[PDB]
């Protein structure tokens, strides 16, 4: 057993009837002094360290010869400059465990968080010194977090793709299926997670080249894209991940939910994808009347109007579907098939609802497409369009494919710093460089609608931490206050960055005419609305800061429809699962689901403190099961207001709850605006 | 006034071993010793043994002679856990870390040692001489059974405990965690079985089952001390192996309502170390 | 060659009667005519009845009498669920939709119908007639294993899934679809046990097994025809519930390894909805 | 139960000790009478008929449009003025379930085998009257079966294509294995069987980008391939069914092998893919002595000398791939291999053995390159090239796929008439025309091989038939004489055949020059050996026909030498199953399984005897599980020393046999010269 191990397992170890909070700081002390220091290679100055990475295929020059030596060792004196340690042991070994760069033998550390921090930096600024400067002094503060992506493969040879959320539209075709498949394992192989729409399919039963009952349905596509994502593990240190959408209207809506039963027969189960439902208003409103309602074959509908059924708007086109003969439809029970949601998700957590309506009533780009499904962590809700892959020496017709590279702003940090437009216009300005420098060579669609889109997604993190740490509930209306104060400074700070980007390049994103930033219907709230806090405890956090006013957001309005919009999308609040430990920080603007987090490594088991956790602010560290569902929702959709992508909603369940409680939250989610739910957890 | 909580408490400890994956086991198992392998092999077979004779034999013929639905129903579930799912286990537990004709020669092993095949004999045997209506029979064969769930099983779960106890082994040793959870339970039901026939004896038929009892476990004893003494000698443990078995001795004898019968000792420290749907209403739609 | 499979298949269903909430089904038992409730109270104790046999007999002498670990264990676990989960899931349902005294004169009634209590008897006499180390004794009690498990239920399940199918009683529906599903296994599984012995006979004892089996087919057949309409002529059923018999009865005979006896049918839709290693010697390279 | 079906029982009724035959007349009588005649549809005339049936999207207006009315009537009389008569009642009864055409509801038949024949005709002529006339006559007198694809589909709108074998080359990466599964989903939607060669996949444990144990192997791959014939099961009509084929020096054999253990776990177990193993000579000569063989790692190979492991030549590499210590290889126990392939082989009929050696010192277009694997069926061997499928945007490098149309020859009907030499060319130019009118747009080498090697595969059925009609045991050294003379005469006229199209065309097969045939190598063993038979009663069946000699041969080779051959690859023996009954003939070259074949049609069984059985030839009607299987060997052996590509050779085996046995058969096959074995069927 480790000295630093032994120290932090004295944390749980009370003395005076009070956890011995100290002592992590003891513990990562003990840590670093007795094995980072020991087993960190030796360089005697930079010059060497930087000539024996780039020569043993570490790090990219290519990055690195943009800017003259005496660049790089002034970026590196910056970020040696704050003197940053690791505020808890959990923190550093995450770092230096996960993203630390360690020798071809995984014996010795390369990189200490200082050198990471900048060689992110230098590679975000493109061979702009003071840029590179800027944005070390952003990660060193830990105002701005990279995602897991960016953060750990920037500036590396041997680096994986920079973006990780990938979202294919599958078309209902032989040659479209394959070429899922194959987008499929080619990204996986990235190690980006890989999002499919189904909802295009014909149901199982459906005719191919007038033969009747012969399509498989969506289930065989899925055991396809399983076995698929199971083949391309990724080494197997962390499995394929893939998800599929299925729209409720769907006919083999019944079907794709079985696949995630546990009495599932095994050659219907589907073990390594993910599965997400698509509701319709239409549903929770055949639902809500208890009225008998349909699921209908797709290719029937598409064969009647020449479009696909989820390329149409259900709540105009459900009641043609059931009147119109030439469409196959069957009946169901609409709380039947909700209270199956339920239950589903209680047993395994699955799966991810996504809100139709609530996504595409505040879509600014519905002209390009409306959102038809959702990503595996289900915060990413962009426009897509499908594509037609034809025969081999056949054209095909290239559609967009959704992806956006992740990240996130530490909301404690940023506070603290009192830097939200700052740090938000930087974070802006390094995901459209991670944007421009992704260039993927097996996903045509990924690609022309990464160039076409330039969709970002800038999050956020240590919500719950940063309230528990000044004294405010996260269900308290305080609470909802600072989120709706502090994310409406973030989009409009992101807003005014990305008119910036497109004045300055002269360009703004494919189809932003016809989108709601070009007309100015998406600022009618913001115009018409102060965002202001209305408590003054609220009021007094965003001291030293200007709170953007109507007038604000009537002048970022008129600079918009002057010089358009870089991005069509730039805010999603993604889960931040394990990067979350290296910036001392909660997830994402989830509630802490334990106040401390106790792991088994190896064979010696580590506790981690909430950040910031103390006696004083023990009782604001209110754990989520502990929470009412109903003002966590409340909070997201808060949050949401201000986000023109999703928000990874984790539902937090005590194990008494019935599948009645879980379809309540999900219905006042659905009634409070809430664009997805990510997962049902169960204490 | 019983049954019902155990029915309640052995439906709720349900478990397979297919739940724990064990392959995190495969580097400190790689790392033992080829005597310590050696022993861990062979007192796991011996605990394979004792459970197929408990699930093949013992509990389905306690069952038959039982009255009552509900005694039935909780001696048919724990005949279950016995071959369904403790003797599989180890199964699991031997493929995973061990090749073919190691397992081969294990189980080989059973068959000839005199020890194991001696204990077999004599628990068998008391099973199978149950007579239909006769209660003392009964008796005898369910002291037999509280003697194998609550003594004779722990010569071979020291070991595991042991390794567990010292973070090795930890995937089987939460396997062997899980056993030993439900044979506390099954010797204590089984006890209270017993101890309902003995208290509708006179005095003296009470004293000689005592005798019975006594002598039972002596010559179990005995022959579990060679046995414990073959098996860890190799490994240097046979002392503290034998505290253990006296400690589960005294155990065993308690469930059956009588005295502890061997001294106290400090057992290795290591070891101790070791231990709804409900329908959606038109209201559930407003708020 | 199947043992290991049906292991697998029987764990993953295994079920607790407490997962269905069963109060819910009083909100349509209460609109049910007094001949419906009649039939359905009627139904539902037969098959308790059949089902304790098969618990504390069928199963258990089976699991007794057949050779291989493995197999006992799997029979072990059939057993408990007829005794730990059928057993008890039979009784929710009763005590939810019956006060006390509706209970124990539906079960006096039953317990003396002459239907009933035929083919109960017929059953239990055949394992009472196993012999030890008879295999031939064993195969005919395997016969009318399968019988029970594939056949004779199916009168008495008719109605739940009729009601199912219907959107009544949907709660005690749900768990007798569970129940009915493991009787499914049950039978198919006790079936490949069966066509083993018949598969080491000559030829003359195989006809004369035939021969046993048809005639066992027979005799119930004619007496669940006597017991169908007995039940279900006071609700109108009989006809399409003879339907539902013969086709079960075919894969009872399908389950033994035997031709189909009754033409093929439609069912109701209604229950329909509800539902030799050598070694190379050096020389073989040379020719 | 129908009248036919009674009548037709009634043929095992013994009567007077002997089975009642005469039975079957009776029954394909009345089977006609009351149910063929009832159910086929009434037209005036052909012309009503035609046109019927070209409107109702029945036939391919196309190819009926190059006649005349007038032709395409005389055509009609011709297969009509035969007045064929099923002389069986299962002959009749598969030719009616199976390819008679029938109505969309599938309630009435539109095709009578005199209308079906005709149709084949008129598509094989091309708009020849008289072409299509001989044709016709062919086909009537069944002396040439074309394969069941052709026969069903030929002529016909809704057909899936007329080739269904095909082989694929797969290379060692993610767009190759992708691309592999794409084009057998593809291929299988056509139908046809689908067979892979993964011996160029790296084995499990390989490094995939300088990162080691990145590899899942061929089973990966395997489950891949698996789960895509599953999904592409032929609109459900017909499992979709693939082979895959591994070197048995590929180091992932052994777990290859266990993928068709009945206790293979489910996940690595392939239930719907059929095996095959390709044994070089080298492992052959390894377990004859016993001494320890090992196998290597593809991709280390591949890297260490610029080539894959199955595109050298094992029997002069081995000893250098065991020398080089940059190759990675596994120790094993070659005539454990040898047992493990026997026994599984005893209970599951796998792997299919393809002794790769024998192959290709006969093989004549070794140029090209060596024969690596065998088709689903195992009697195809041609030689292939692995295609480079490149990135998206990317130029692939397209290689040669195998693919060839099947036709057999009725032995006994073509004995009968005395037309070898006009029933091969005949059936030459039909299979050159479904060759020429094939195109796979999916499959581009597939495709690109069709075009440029031209291959088809001739196959034979009815020799036990046409040997125990005529009194002849299989097993006697006069059944192997008339194999030789025969299948002599059928390799002289077919090659005859393709130098007549050759010349005509005025153009040979790609690389040709290259071949045996343009340098006379293959010509040495006709030229310098005389195949007349040698027994007088073998030499008094081919009376009025003449036998090529030496003279002959030289002859032949001279004229090829001069123009040339069309055909690459010309025959190959295929099992030929379900068009055996309609040509009332005994599956391919095989001995009869059964004397009489009970058969379960519904609920009503039928009997089916063997083509020709009687009392008095009962004994030469010895099923195959008596037979020796050595002499078997010696059959096909002889049978195969003319054949260009493989024999589909199956093992019938004995319960009693042992491993042992099955071993002995394989290595007497090897050292007799046979290519593959098809199936191990034990009795
Ligand atoms: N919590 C920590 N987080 C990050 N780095 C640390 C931490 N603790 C120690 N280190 C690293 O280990 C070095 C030695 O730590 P130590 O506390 O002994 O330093 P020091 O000599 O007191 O002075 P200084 O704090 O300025 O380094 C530190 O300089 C820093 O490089
Ligand atoms: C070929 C094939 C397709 N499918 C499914 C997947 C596709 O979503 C759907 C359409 O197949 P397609 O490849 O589009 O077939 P098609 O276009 O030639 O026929 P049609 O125009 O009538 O659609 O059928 C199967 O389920 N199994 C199969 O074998
Ligand atoms: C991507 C991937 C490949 N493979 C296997 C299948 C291929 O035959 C083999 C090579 O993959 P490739 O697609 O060729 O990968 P690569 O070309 O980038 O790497 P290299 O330079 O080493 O060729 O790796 C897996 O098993 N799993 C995977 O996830
Ligand atoms: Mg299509
Ligand atoms: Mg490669
Ligand atoms: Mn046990
Ligand atoms: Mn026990
Ligand atoms: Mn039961
Ligand atoms: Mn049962």
């Amino acid at each position: 057993v480790p000295k630093w191990i032994q120290l932090n397992n004295e944390i749980m170890i009370q003395k005076d009837g009070k956890f011995q909070f100290d002592k992590d700081k003891e513990a990562v002390h003990s840590y670093f002094v007795d094995y980072i220091n020991q087993n960190t290679v030796f360089f005697h100055n930079l010059k060497e360290k930087l000539d024996y990475l780039v020569e043993n295929q570490y790090y990219e020059e290519e990055f690195l010869s943009l800017y003259s030596f005496e660049d790089i060792k002034e970026v590196f004196k910056t970020a040696y400059a704050k003197k940053f340690r690791f505020p808890s042991f959990m923190s550093a070994f995450k770092f230096y465990n996960d993203y630390a760069l360690k020798t071809n033998d995984k014996k010795k550390i390369l990189e200490r968080y200082e050198d990471r921090i900048s060689i992110v930096a230098l590679f975000f600024a493109n061979g702009d010194t003071e840029k590179a400067k800027e944005y070390v002094n952003l990660m060193i503060n830990q105002e701005y977090q990279p995602s897991t992506p960016t953060f750990l493969n920037a500036g590396r040879k041997r680096r994986g793709e920079l973006v990780s959320c990938f979202l294919l539209e599958v078309n209902d075709s032989l040659n479209d299926i394959s070429r899922a498949i194959d987008i499929s394992m080619q990204l996986s192989k990235l190690g980006g997670g890989v999002s499919l729409n189904l909802s295009k399919l014909r149901a199982k039963g459906e005719a191919i080249k007038d033969v009747e009952n012969a399509t498989k349905g969506v289930v065989g596509v899925m055991k396809l894209l399983d076995n698929a994502f199971r083949y391309a593990d990724q080494m197997g240190q962390r499995q394929g991940s893939g998800a599929a959408y299925l729209n409720i209207f769907h006919r083999d809506i019944n079907d794709f939910l079985d696949t995630k039963k546990i009495s599932a027969d095994e050659d219907v189960r589907v073990k390594t994808l993910s599965i997400g439902v698509v509701i319709p208003d239409k549903f929770v409103e055949l639902a809500r009347e208890d009225k008998a309602a349909y699921v209908f074959y797709p290719h029937t509908i598409y064969k009647e109007y020449g479009q696909h059924m989820d390329e149409m708007d259900m709540n105009e086109m459900y009641d043609k579907f059931v009147d119109n003969p030439r469409v196959k439809k069957e009946k169901i029970n609409p709380r039947k098939l909700l209270e199956k949601l339920a239950m589903l998700r209680s047993e395994s957590g699955y799966p991810y609802i996504m809100f139709q309506d609530n996504v595409n009533k505040v879509h600014a780009n519905n002209h390009i497409s409306k959102v038809k499904f959702s990503n595996l962590c289900s915060e990413v809700l962009q426009a897509s369009q499908v594509s037609s892959y034809t025969d081999y020496d056949e054209e095909d017709e290239i559609g967009l494919d959704i992806s956006c590279n992740l990240g996130s702003l530490n909301i404690l940090n940023v506070m603290e710093h009192k830097s939200i437009e700052k740090t938000v216009k930087l974070a802006t300005d390094s995901l459209t460089h991670v944007s421009e420098t992704t260039d993927i060579r097996n996903a045509p669609a990924v690609r022309r609608a990464n160039k076409a889109m330039k969709s970002i997604g800038l999050g956020a993190m240590n919500l719950h931490g940063y309230l528990a740490q000044n004294g405010i509930a996260y269900e308290s209306p305080e609470a909802r206050d600072f989120a709706n104060t502090f994310f409406m400074m973030v989009n409009f700070y992101s807003i005014q960055r990305s008119a910036e980007i497109a004045k300055e390049k002269g360009e703004t994103f494919d189809q932003y005419e016809g989108s709601t930033y070009a007309t100015g219907e998406y600022f009618d709230k913001y115009v018409s609305t102060d965002f202001s806090p209305k408590y003054e405890k609220i009021a007094n956090l965003f001291e030293g800061m200007h709170i953007p006013t109507t007038e604000d957001w009537k002048k970022l309005k008129a600079f918009v429809a002057e010089h358009g919009m870089y991005h069509s999308y730039r805010l999603c609040i993604a889960p931040t699962g394990s990067i979350s430990y290296v910036q001392s920080s909660t997830a994402s603007v989830m509630p802490i689901m334990e106040r401390i987090e106790e792991r088994t490594y190896g064979n010696s088991k580590t506790y981690y403190p909430m950040p910031g956790l103390a006696s004083n602010n023990w009782f604001f560290y209110k754990e989520a099961y502990d929470m009412d569902m109903f003002k966590v929702v409340d909070m997201i959709a808060t949050i949401q207001q201000h986000i023109d992508q999703g928000i990874s909603f984790t539902l937090f369940l005590k194990d008494t709850m019935t599948t009645r409680d879980l379809n309540r939250i999900d219905l006042y989610a659905h009634h409070r605006g809430i664009k997805t739910i990510y997962y049902a957890r169960t204490k | 006034d019983f049954t019902q909580m155990f029915y309640n408490q052995n439906v709720k400890q349900f478990w397979l071993p297919e739940e724990i994956a064990l392959n995190g086991d495969l580097l400190t198992w790689k790392y033992l010793g080829k005597n310590e392998q050696d022993t861990y092999m062979k007192v796991l077979a011996g605990l394979t043994l004792l459970d197929t004779e408990q699930g093949n034999t013992g509990m389905p013929i306690v069952a038959e002679h039982v009255d009552g639905h509900q005694r039935k129903a909780v001696l048919n579930f724990m005949a279950m856990m016995e071959n369904a799912v403790h003797a599989k286990s180890y199964s699991n537990i031997f493929m995973t870390l061990a090749p073919t004709e190691t397992i081969n020669e294990v189980f080989e092993w059973v068959k000839q040692n005199k020890y194991l095949q001696k204990k077999a004999q004599m628990i068998v045997g008391l099973y199978k001489a149950i007579q239909k209506d006769d209660e003392i029979s009964l008796f005898k064969a369910m002291v037999a059974s509280v003697y194998l769930e609550s003594f004779l099983f722990y010569s071979g779960f020291y070991y595991p405990l042991y390794f567990y106890g010292q973070g090795k082994l930890m995937q089987s040793g939460e396997i062997i965690n899980l056993i030993l959870r439900d044979e506390a339970i099954h010797g204590v039901y089984v006890g209270l079985l017993a101890q309902e026939i003995y208290n509708k004896q006179t005095e003296e038929k009470k004293a000689e089952l005592r005798e019975f009892a006594i002598d039972l476990l002596n010559q179990l004893y005995e022959n579990e001390l060679e046995y414990t003494e073959d098996l860890y000698d190799q490994v240097g443990l046979s002392h503290d192996v034998k505290k253990f078995i006296r400690y589960n001795a005294n155990k065993a004898l308690m469930n059956l309502g009588f005295d502890p019968y061997f001294e106290e000792e400090d057992i290795n420290p290591i070891v101790l170390n070791g231990l709804t749907v409900e329908p959606l209403k038109d209201d559930d739609f407003y708020f």
